[PDB]
């Protein structure tokens, strides 16, 4: 659309979840050329949606499968496909290099945020218009890092937030404001959030909130909400006893704001959560210890009351089958008085739990907002390991 | 696997010639042609690489010649200290195979 | 763009390299159906950048690949794919049929010359938006030879350098003009320089430059720089000691600027450099002996200064990993005030030095000029020699 | 374009042939999924050029190939699929079904026919602009047939040249006028020939001429020349000694105009010819038996002198590799004061000459016009019989 952005709508009432796209790229990965992803997300332009997700140079099938486990390697793109299509040789286009990335469209066109290199001399650089524009070195030299997921623009500004530190410290979190491409501002983690890692966001009402991962010390989930316009914001915590992050302690009874709950340690697994007061619906996996399940939850107030508990769920797929990544998108530009939200769900396969295979993949399963109460199926991945062999 | 063939395995000359010697392979190796030179108690040292460019330090008076399968180290002026075994080896394809080694005798 | 173009920028600060784009076609080519291609370029569009480079008319898998070492056949295109796809067998377009190409746009549409035939019958076809327009027979009947890089275009006038004669002897290299796909002008080589091979060319300031191949005499490289408007050039060497051609003699204190600096004999690879005074950066291979690793190192004044040496580097890919012809290309059409000046580097795979495989391949790798100092990866094209057996 | 076409330039000065397109088929077909195809044909758009061809539904190396031997089968469609690309299951459009075909642009959009059925229950559907708009039935039950490459259309008006009734006796050929898809006319075969098969036809100066196929008793070629404008039509043949269908009598000095020159029975391929006096060209078959090689030859008035000889050759494809059909086409929407003339040649392989695989399918090879007299390569498809075993 000629004109930037703006967050006009809030989010629509999420009474129920219906099934938005699934890719069975695992089971298709059997006989087609699907090329091993990992981290998946789904942003829309204002005239598609599409899946992406970090590829590692080699198809399921292929013998350099072998390994993809491995999280950073100089073979990783940010590849986007349409929209329950596998990621295939033949479909998938190429958005930039690097092993961690986060892209968004600014109602003009998009960015895209690529982040390479070795460890201690690992660099991001911006994509906007499909033509690098900004690049930024480390911080910290460790790990710099990025979203994996839909960044969100508000009136031609999108907010990014990385971090490059430890995952077991103390680590650099940053916020940046890009417009077009430049630097516009950037901030220092400002709030209560000990660390913050990986996070996904939505945007309404001129704000655009963010749900992270403590990978240090918390089994709760650092929350970031920021001011597009004053280029501004705070961290906190989910009050919620209901526990989204995994692996996982058992669920208080009063949980706490403004510290990170406290019972496992670094360890986390990235994932979302829509904050709208007695419309607040948190996702999380149904295993305490691995990924396994996906539920949604209504907790009304979640964010505020630190003694919310469901008032209603929806499970996305069963305990018995395995999940992953979560983070959420929006269809930005979708007629209409409010924003159906969404959401994708990793589901991963290979090792290290299903080791029989020498690989790792995954697919998306993805829901958005239904108004009406409607039934529930739950989502597999769907490969038998077994055929592979 | 390509064979480096020198023949002869016994070479003499007087201080201050010149003497030439015969390296050969299998098939047409390009002018991929090292030289190494060993002199007795020491390890060899690169003399030539592509047949013909000198290694840092190795003087003007090794020259470099050859092509297809068949290549020559020339020496000039043969100073006292020339006198060691000469290798040549292909280095086109691996493994890199060496022909034998020919003494020079300073007559 | 419906006006054809200017060059009206010059160089942006070359202070590091960024990545830009690397396909892992290799990698890939186990398991989906890639197209054995060798001579790759990269060249923009003012609506896409694309990799090029010419086919052998087989996959890397199928049984036709053996003995794709040959240079020359009927069976070789000059194709194009999206940037850091696979040539696929069915997401490569073919531009025009042969075995020696250059390829430029001009602003309106592009041009692209295929060199095709026998040694002693090859011919030229200019085409220019997709149609044939212009065809050129030999004038030397041996190996009539272009680019294999893009041209560059200045006001709907885009210099092409050929050769035809033998890259052992004099040869009768010839500097084209053409505009809109006609013979505007010609001329023969006029400077300094012995013989002129397969240049990589770029634009700045009304200017195209163009760094090439000594395969006579010459480790140091022959630069031709064509006045777009003047239809007129010289040609002379690059003075710095620091050698980029290889193979390599070690390098001087002192090189030489009008003649070809002297050690290796009728050999050589094509090989890139940027020219812009304090912001020169010369790219050369590793090794001394054989194309492994690539190096960019910025040798202030360069092609002036008979005494210069490099005063910063970044190790494109190691040395015990394999390099290959490079040629350097630009988005001319890129916002900015300045021209993001980039290269790629072909990794080339199988024989003759990994014998075990009947075929040889490549993959391309690719930078662009970063102002900041950005940390340094090196870049594998990664297959193992040892899967395809 | 959005106004028809009409035919306003003669044909350029053929000197010599340079290289157009040619895809590599069926080297490309033991390991991409191409479809195997006989009957090519080239024809363009105002907007590309396409090959074309009959598949025969199954892929060169899957099991349903053995048998693509037989002509006609209710699995042949008309596809297309761009300019020297396989003919593959992934890039290839289906034009229309059935076993003839004859396909040209108006100027506005593209008409496509296609013949199907039984024999004696065969029918031609008209298509125009990827609708049906006009069917045909047989009016005379026996393997009706059209063009096998582009037909050529004046102002609106397309004709077809079309042909039921058997290939051994005196058949029913029948001319057809279309616009926009409907039956505007049609005439009966007028003129001279015997017997009217598979044409090949050009356009220039508002007359569009076909070389076409004596099945019957001849080995000189049925020529028609149409007036677009008056909807009227002559036959005759070409009355020089050089005779192109095959097999063949050795050549007589003197040939013979307006009558079937005679020696071989019941056989012919498809072949074209430029007939513009002085700047006339033959091509035919090297082999007097068989489908081996092609050359062209410069024979001056050879539709006219009864006793006219070469002045000039181009081999196309050497004796000791593999030809086939061949037709006519010409982008006639191309910029400039004439008509680059250009012609298609189909590389039969498989059986029943090369009877070690079960199957036939073939490649293109391409060629226009030059003006400069450009050196010659001869181009073989290319495959190895011995790696599909
Ligand atoms: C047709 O389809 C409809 C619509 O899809 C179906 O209706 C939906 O069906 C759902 C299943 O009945 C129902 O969900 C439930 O809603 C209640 C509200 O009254 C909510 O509390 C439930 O949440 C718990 O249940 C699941 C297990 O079933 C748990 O895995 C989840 O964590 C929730 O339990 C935990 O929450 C609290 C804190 O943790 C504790 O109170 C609780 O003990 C429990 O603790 C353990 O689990 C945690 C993780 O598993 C762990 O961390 C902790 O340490 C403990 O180990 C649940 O959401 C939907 O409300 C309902 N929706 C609608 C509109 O009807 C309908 O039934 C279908 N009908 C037919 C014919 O098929
Ligand atoms: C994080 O990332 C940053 C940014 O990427 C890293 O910084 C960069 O790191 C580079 C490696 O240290 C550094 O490059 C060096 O810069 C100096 C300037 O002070 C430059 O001279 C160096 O160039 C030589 O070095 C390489 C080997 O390391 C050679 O292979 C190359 O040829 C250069 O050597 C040759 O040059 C001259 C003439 O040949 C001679 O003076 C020299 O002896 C040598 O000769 C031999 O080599 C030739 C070919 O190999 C051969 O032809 C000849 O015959 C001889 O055999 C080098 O570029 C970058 O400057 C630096 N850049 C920046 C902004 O910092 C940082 O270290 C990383 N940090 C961490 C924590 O990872
Ligand atoms: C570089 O490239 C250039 C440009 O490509 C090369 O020049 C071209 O080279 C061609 C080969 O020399 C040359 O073609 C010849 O031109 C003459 C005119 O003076 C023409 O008559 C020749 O045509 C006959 O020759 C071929 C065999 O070579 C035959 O297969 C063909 O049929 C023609 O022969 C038949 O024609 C008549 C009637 O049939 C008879 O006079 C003749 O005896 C013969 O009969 C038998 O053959 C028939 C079929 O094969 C059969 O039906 C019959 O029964 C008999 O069995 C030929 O076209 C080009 O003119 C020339 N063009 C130009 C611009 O130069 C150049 O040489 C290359 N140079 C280098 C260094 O590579
Ligand atoms: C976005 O909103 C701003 C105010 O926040 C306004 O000035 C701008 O023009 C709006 N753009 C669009 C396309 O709504
Ligand atoms: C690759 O997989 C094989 C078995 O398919 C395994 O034995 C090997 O260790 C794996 N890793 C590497 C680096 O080869
Ligand atoms: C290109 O520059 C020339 C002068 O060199 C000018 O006349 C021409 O119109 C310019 N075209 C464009 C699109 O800038
Ligand atoms: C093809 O490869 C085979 C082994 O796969 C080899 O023996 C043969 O000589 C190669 N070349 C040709 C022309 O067949
Ligand atoms: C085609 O020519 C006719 C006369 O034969 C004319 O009336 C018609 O408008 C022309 N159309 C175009 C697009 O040239
Ligand atoms: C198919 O091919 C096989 C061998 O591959 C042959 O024996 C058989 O007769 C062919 N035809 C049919 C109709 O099966
Ligand atoms: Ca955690
Ligand atoms: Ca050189
Ligand atoms: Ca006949």
């Amino acid at each position: 659309i000629r004109d930037f952005n703006n967050l006009t709508k809030g989010l629509c009432t999420i009474n129920s979840w219906h099934i938005y796209g699934k890719d069975n790229a695992v089971r298709i990965g059997e006989d087609s050329d699907v090329l091993v992803t990992r981290e998946p997300y789904v942003s829309c332009d204002p005239d598609e949606c599409r899946f992406y997700a970090l590829s590692q140079g080699t198809t399921i099938r292929g013998k350099h499968s072998n390994g993809t486990i491995h999280d950073r390697s100089q073979y990783r793109a940010l590849i986007s496909w349409p929209l329950s299509s596998p990621p295939t040789v033949y479909n998938s286009r190429v958005e930039c290099i690097g092993w961690s990335s986060t892209s968004c469209h600014d109602g003009k066109t998009r960015m895209s945020i690529c982040i390479s290199g070795p460890n201690n001399n690992a660099s991001a650089v911006i994509w906007y218009n499909r033509r690098p524009v900004t690049e930024i070195n480390t911080w910290a030299r460790n790990i710099l890092r990025t979203q994996e997921s839909e960044c969100v623009c508000h009136n031609g500004v999108c907010p990014v937030v990385f971090t490059d530190g430890s995952a077991t410290g103390p680590a650099e979190t940053r916020i940046y404001y890009f417009k077009e491409g430049k630097i516009l501002k950037w901030e220092p983690l400002a709030g209560t959030a000990k660390h913050i890692e990986e996070c996904s966001c939505y945007g309404e009402r001129a704000e655009i909130t963010c749900t992270c991962r403590d990978n240090w010390q918390g089994s709760n989930r650092p929350v970031i909400r920021i001011d597009p316009v004053a280029m501004t914001h705070t961290s906190q915590y989910i009050c919620s006893p209901v526990l989204t992050d995994n692996p996982r302690p058992n669920d208080p009874t009063v949980g706490k704001c403004n510290d990170p709950y406290p019972g496992n340690n670094n360890n986390g697994v990235k994932g979302f959560s829509y904050l709208d007061g007695v419309n607040t619906w948190l996702g999380r996996t149904i295993s305490r210890a691995s990924r396994s399940g996906y539920e949604m939850l209504k907790v009304p107030n979640a964010l505020t009351d630190d003694k919310s508990k469901p008032t209603q769920g929806q499970t996305i797929v069963l305990n018995t089958d395995w999940s992953g990544y979560s983070g959420s998108f929006m269809d930005y530009w979708a007629e209409g008085e409010c924003y159906r939200a969404c959401f994708y769900v990793e589901l991963i396969r290979g090792r290290p739990k299903e080791d029989k295979v020498w690989w790792t993949s995954n697919s998306i399963v993805s829901m958005c907002s239904s108004t009406e109460f409607l039934g529930q199926w739950d989502w597999p991945d769907g490969a038998k390991i077994e055929y592979f062999l | 696997d390509i064979v480096m063939t020198q023949s002869p395995k016994f070479m003499s000359t007087s201080v201050g010639d010149r003497v030439t010697i015969t390296c050969k392979a299998s098939q047409d190796v390009s002018t991929a042609v090292v030289w190494y030179q060993q002199k007795p108690g020491q390890s060899p040292k690169l003399l030539i690489y592509w047949a013909s460019t000198r290694h840092i330090g190795v003087p003007d008076r090794f020259a470099g010649s050859g092509s297809g399968t068949d290549y020559t180290l020339t020496i000039s002026s043969v100073q006292a200290e020339d006198l060691a075994l000469y290798y040549c080896q292909q280095h086109y394809s691996p493994p890199w195979t060496f022909g034998g080694g020919t003494k020079l005798e300073i007559k």
